[PDB]
């Protein structure tokens, strides 16, 4: 209900940010490559559900509904993060950034908002940083548990 | 004493199953819960030294 | 035989590099979930993360 944040659920369960665009890359990235066995409740429930096909058919289903959700929330995070929000700076420099990125990027919004791509001098890390994040969750988050960070 | 320790590191398990990993020729153990459904815990021992 | 007793020594200071078996293994599907190694090489790369922001 809040209009402080309503806006932005709705963005990340949409996927409007993550389909095309600057960010594909992670979606790309964890899409095709893990499989139904990283989702952690296939262990969970292989004998209860019957092992057969409709387990594994199924599945793949869930596993393509989660990453995308994955992909926006951490696209939201970095978004908020190059707004000025400190606490999620201080969370972001975890995985590697440095003053020298950061300033680089919020010159490079400010010339252009459109942005259907980063530029060519940043390209290479900033991307190599959303993608050792998106590894992470996916380990911490199994249990389906809020990590510490 | 494999089965020892697994139960001295975590006491709360109750039940303990016990499979095989052919790929990497591997001894799992990992506790169960009823209805079928396993927990988290879980431990790995190579068949060289069980031989 | 054949040897001084230093050069014995640097063999084995570089055979020491056996961890370059290991780091492969756990980017590799190999060593899938396999505790201790596992845990190691995730918290080696956290460090190797770390120093760049503060300080393959």
């Amino acid at each position: 209900k809040s209009a402080e944040f309503g806006s932005r659920l709705q963005d990340v369960i949409e996927a409007r940010h993550v389909l095309s665009g600057k960010y594909r890359s992670v979606l790309t990235h964890l899409e095709d490559n893990r499989d139904i066995g990283s989702l952690g409740v296939a262990h969970r429930y292989v004998q209860q559900m019957g092992q057969g096909t409709r387990f594994v058919n199924g599945m793949e289903f869930i596993r393509r509904g989660q990453a995308k959700l994955v992909s926006g929330l951490i696209a939201d995070t970095v978004d908020d993060a190059i707004a000025g929000n400190a606490s999620a700076v201080t969370a972001m420099e975890r995985f590697g950034l440095n003053q020298q990125l950061l300033d680089e990027l919020r010159k490079a919004t400010a010339a252009n908002p459109d942005m259907r791509k980063w530029p060519d001098s940043v390209r290479m890390d900033i991307e190599a940083v959303t993608h050792n994040m998106a590894d992470s969750i996916v380990l911490e988050n199994r249990l389906g548990e809020i990590p510490a960070w | 004493e494999s089965v020892t320790n697994f139960k001295k590191q975590y006491p709360q398990a109750t039940t303990v199953q016990m499979d095989y990993d052919p790929l990497t020729q591997e001894l799992i153990f990992q506790g169960v819960n009823a209805e079928n459904q396993l927990g988290t815990t879980r431990a790995s021992i190579p068949a060289a030294d069980f031989r | 035989r054949g040897m001084s007793t230093y050069e014995k020594t640097i063999l084995l200071h570089e055979a020491a590099h056996a961890k370059t078996g290991r780091s492969i293994r756990a980017v590799e599907s190999g060593a899938v979930s396999d505790g201790v190694v596992y845990e190691a090489v995730q918290r080696i790369k956290e460090i190797q993360w770390y120093v760049k922001a503060n300080v393959d």
